[PDB]
């Protein structure tokens, strides 16, 4: 995983340097960010309600 | 068999009836509430309150008879928001989530109309509640009578149970995001900016920090 | 195209230095980005005023003592620091304090000079003690734009001075205090439009709405160069 | 997937729901309800051959409510081989399971408003309409046969406005592709009336009015409450009818 | 909205018949028989017998004398 | 002992009631009759009484 | 005895991508403007779209055409994405008619004067038969923000052409901001910052108008904000 964060050009430990959309200010100690698979359950709030 | 047993009787229909003005659906977290206060999704709350929208229409007299008032609610314009979140405003609803394990599992809130369809609760009560945000689904009762209103606002208002039933030690206590942030705020570090300085009060603290 | 203006700009000011404000029309999302404007703006640039030296005639250092007050030196200078004092024609000015007898030298006892003027006049300095209460020192007031640590200028302080120049931090920027809350509120079919409540504390000298005028004033004056479609 | 196991091809194929092919060949025609294929000689059957046509199915209504929708992946001229993915079963692509959608996350508390296991989304994801399902009900009017006499299907429906009638044909069936809400008259249904016994009198009136003493009551189906879309499609199951009727 | 009902407990310890004479109270304002002591803000005949409880102005004697001061008035 | 229905649009429809007080209502029948008291809506819908 | 920031050199290194500089910013405003303007931006840019399309063989969104192998729900995807510049009028219909085997891509709509079509490469369809024509008129609105067909659908206002196929509106232009404010060497000062604002868009609006209606909506508001009555 370390190899493959390299070949992009991005941070080994797989932490970046994030700005707080509302406010514009940076967060300390940079955080995990990344694509992740999810999936969408039958579940929908419409038919419980 | 159909006076003995669950399905039959006592337990199914004269224990376990199956009240009117009563909705169900899943709940949602609404972090910016008072913890006296829930969302309340404005659709369910005109269908609960139907008779009392029609009463005040009619007491405003925007509506001659009781079929204009339901044909107002029916166009929905912008008076019957106006009136809804009039006669909203003191009025308290029964909230409870199905095992209903101790007497915390019913609790009394003022409504807030939002848009949406979920409910939302205080995070709190949540604990109280044993409820989890995962699916789980609460039922909605409205009170009635003006003892009903009174009983309520004095015996089950979030605010005057704060202490178990069971042991005197709170229940509402900080539950985890709380006191993660709380414990940050806290923790001192040997060397950083500003180091040692004097500050004449907490708001210049505030101005530095900022 | 044409957007909604706010209206009905209510002020609850309770204590005067302390001023709520509720703005219940705004659109979606200028809840913050008014809010956080405003507030670093007010915050990090407002020309003021105020005390950044002190000479004592006494002690060298910030840790000696001097007989007879209870009050250790760095208690003197962060007293020192809330003074507010607004001198109008001139840039710098030289204040001094002489004082004898029991009792807590206050901001009265200062010697009387034309353009400054002290806003609170019974704001405790010293406490002097029987039979020596002997007090005298030299205070020197700068004008200045927003927060000036003392780190920043004692750094540069290559330029050797005589013993007793005390730095003291300029506390310029007339707002002790500044929030803002965004909340809910809807025009009767439209909800998502928010409330700002500003709360405000100033250091008495200038009301806070006139502070906020010449905050927003400023901000126009930066943004005019670009806006013309009128 | 992003990140996937390599398993989804197996499950994607053994499946029913792709269309894969059984002799090789070139892609014929292609449209989006059919795929012709020249066949391969080799596989060519020397007697009464012929070229293989795959009828792809458009979205019809699952035990669950979900949409049943095929697209084809390959394109005019192409060759195809021997178990290859022609068209895509639900949510599948070209052979490989694709259930969700692959999208940035943060590992963040942003303002506990995912305090708990809720979770926060962006506005981005609905606008672009990535989230967003089909799902698909059924409904049947059923014309039985009574002793008092057969009900009818006419358009012929008592104390009823022609707001109602507006969207129905001759023949009282909805037309396909109307916009329907809560309420309103699904198909049209009449139940029949009798021993009126009217006075002749009464009886001549009806005769100029065109009152009908056979029906003056109404089976019709209509919408369930709180549930509005458009028909897709319409099926008719008649077991004696004299003739097939115009929607038949 | 009355967010606490601290006082009004703390002026009848026993919590139950303060219920009782709030809504003897609220039952006189609903009806429109009598009128509040108190200047309303716009809130409803609930809140407004507790805010009349908390400011220790009615309670049941005072409801006992009004009632019969009252009777005798309609008496005559 | 008529039970009234209030269509809205000043029409009224009025049909008979098992509590009515008479056997049969000479002008009324079963199925109801619509009326109107205004004289331009009744020369509007000529279908009303 | 103020500074205040002059608009100045204004890169373009694409047609979509854009880099805009503001040089004599005062230390502090920096965060505070690059901040405003990046929300007002991607909050408030009108922008025009389609809102609704009708073919002519097709009853509802869901039903398919012969010789094309695209579903109609894709075709409505695809026409989301067109970038269309309006000048003069609020609503126009464009028509496309295309025959024959091919891709049927943006630019053979019929070429009208007010209206711009920024990306005629972009695809729409494919045909697979000579014989197989599509003909469609799509009308383009101007707004601002995003409007669902669905909230539309309360204030239908006569949507009775059941051939009317409702999409969704995206009225908004810019795709995305950044900002970096960096030390601006001023020959008479020594701490002074410059803004650099870059921006992807879809290639309609153009940048120095952007950044123009963005200050004048701000300075609007700010301009109700100054007065405070009082009374
Ligand atoms: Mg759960």
């Amino acid at each position: 995983i370390k190899e493959l964060l390299k070949l992009g050009d991005l941070p080994t430990s797989g932490q970046i340097r994030l700005y707080d959309g509302r406010t514009g200010e940076q967060f300390e100690r940079p955080v995990t960010v990344g694509y992740m698979y999810m999936l969408k359950l039958n579940h929908l709030v419409d038919d419980k309600m | 068999d159909m006076i003995k047993g669950k399905q039959g009787r006592f337990r199914q229909n004269l224990l376990g009836k199956r009240v009117d003005y009563s909705g169900r659906s899943v709940i949602t977290v609404g972090p910016y509430l008072r913890l006296h206060q829930c969302g309340l999704p404005k659709k369910m709350a005109l269908e609960l309150f139907k008779p009392f929208i029609y009463g005040k229409l009619e007491l405003r007299g925007l509506a001659t008879t009781i079929k204009a008032a339901k044909k107002m609610v029916e166009r929905e314009e912008a008076v019957v928001w106006d009136i809804l979140d009039e006669v909203i405003r003191e009025h308290p609803v029964l909230l409870n989530r199905a095992p209903t394990l101790h007497r915390l599992g019913i609790q009394a809130f003022e409504p807030v109309l939002i848009e949406g369809k979920a409910i939302q609760l205080h995070p709190l009560v949540c604990a109280a509640y044993n409820a989890d945000f995962d699916g789980d689904q609460m039922a909605v009762h409205v009170p009635l009578t003006l003892e009903a209103q009174l009983e309520a606002r004095a015996l089950m208002m979030s605010t005057n149970n704060i202490l178990s039933p069971a042991n005197g030690e709170p229940i509402i206590v900080p539950s985890q995001d709380v006191v993660l942030g709380l414990y940050y705020m806290t923790r001192d570090c040997v060397n950083a900016k500003g180091e040692g300085m004097v500050l004449t009060g907490p708001k210049e603290a505030e101005r530095l920090y900022r | 195209t044409e957007f909604l203006k706010p209206r009905l700009v209510d002020i609850e000011q309770v204590s005067s230095t302390h001023a709520k404000v509720t703005l219940e029309p705004l659109e979606r999302g200028f809840g913050h980005t008014l809010g956080n404007a405003l507030r670093r703006i007010l915050l990090s640039s407002m020309p003021g005023c105020a005390v950044t030296e002190v000479e004592i005639d006494g002690v060298l250092h910030e840790y000696s003592t001097k007989e007879g007050v209870q009050e250790d030196i760095l208690e003197i200078l962060l007293n020192l620091k809330g003074l507010a004092v607004r001198v109008q024609g001139k840039d710098e000015v030289i204040l001094t304090l002489n004082k004898s007898g029991i009792g807590p030298v206050t901001a009265a006892d200062i010697t009387h000079d034309g353009d400054v003027e002290i806003v609170k006049p019974q704001h405790v300095i010293c406490h002097l003690t029987d039979e020596n209460a002997s007090i005298s020192m030299r205070i020197k007031v700068q004008r200045g734009r927003g927060y000036v640590p003392a780190s920043t200028r004692i750094h540069s302080e290559e330029d050797e001075r005589p013993i007793g120049r005390l730095l003291v931090d300029a506390c310029y920027s007339p707002v002790e205090r500044i929030a803002y809350n965004v909340e809910a509120a809807r025009v009767e079919q439209r909800t998502d439009l928010d409330k700002l409540v500003i709360e405000m504390e100033t250091n008495g000298t200038i009301d806070p709405e006139e502070a906020i005028r010449r905050a927003a004033t400023i901000l126009a004056e930066q943004l005019e160069a670009f806006v013309d479609l009128r | 997937p992003l990140v996937g196991t390599g398993m989804e091809r197996a499950v994607a194929v053994d499946s029913g729901v792709t269309a894969v092919a059984k002799r090789g060949g070139v892609v014929q025609y292609v449209d989006a309800s059919r795929i012709v294929i020249k066949v391969n000689e080799d596989e060519m059957y020397p007697g009464e051959a012929g070229i293989d046509i795959y009828n792809l199915t458009k979205y019809t209504r699952s035990n669950q409510n979900t949409c049943i929708n095929q697209m084809p992946c390959v394109s005019l001229g192409e060759p195809v081989e021997r178990g290859d993915v022609l068209a895509d079963g639900p949510s599948t692509d070209l052979g490989e399971l694709a259930l969700g959608q692959n999208m940035r996350v943060a590992f963040m508390p942003w303002n506990g408003y995912n305090f708990e296991d809720s979770i926060l989304v962006s506005e981005r994801v609905v606008q672009e309409d990535r989230f967003t399902t089909i799902h698909i009900q059924e409904l049947a009017c059923v014309s039985r046969d009574t002793k008092l006499g057969p009900e009818e299907i006419t358009a012929d429906i008592p104390n009823v406005g022609e707001a109602a009638l507006s969207k129905l044909d001759e023949s009282g069936i909805v037309y396909i592709g109307a916009e329907v809400t809560g309420g309103d008259i699904l198909v049209g249904k009449v139940t029949p009336k009798g021993e009126t016994q009217l006075t002749p009198e009464e009886k001549l009136l009806r005769a100029i009015f065109g009152e009908k003493a056979s029906d003056v009551k109404d089976s019709s189906l209509r919408v369930p409450n709180g549930v509005s879309g458009t028909v897709i499609d319409v099926q008719v199951f008649t077991r004696d009818g004299v003739e097939k009727d115009k929607r038949a | 909205a009355r967010v606490t009902v601290q006082d009004a407990v703390e002026k009848i310890g026993n919590r139950f018949d303060l219920v009782l004479v709030a809504a003897r109270r609220a039952r006189q304002m609903q009806v429109g028989g009598k009128d509040p002591l108190v200047p309303e803000e716009n809130d409803k005949t609930t809140v407004i017998a507790l805010r009349e409880i908390e400011e220790g102005l009615i309670n049941n004697q005072i409801l006992d004398v009004r009632e019969r001061q009252e009777q005798q008035e309609q008496e005559a | 002992g008529i039970n009234q229905d209030d269509r809205g649009d000043n029409m009224i429809v009025l049909t008979p009631s098992d509590h009515m007080l008479v056997p049969d209502f000479p002008g009324l029948s079963e199925d109801g009759i619509t009326i109107t008291f205004d004289r331009e809506v009744a020369l509007a819908r000529e279908d009303a009484q």
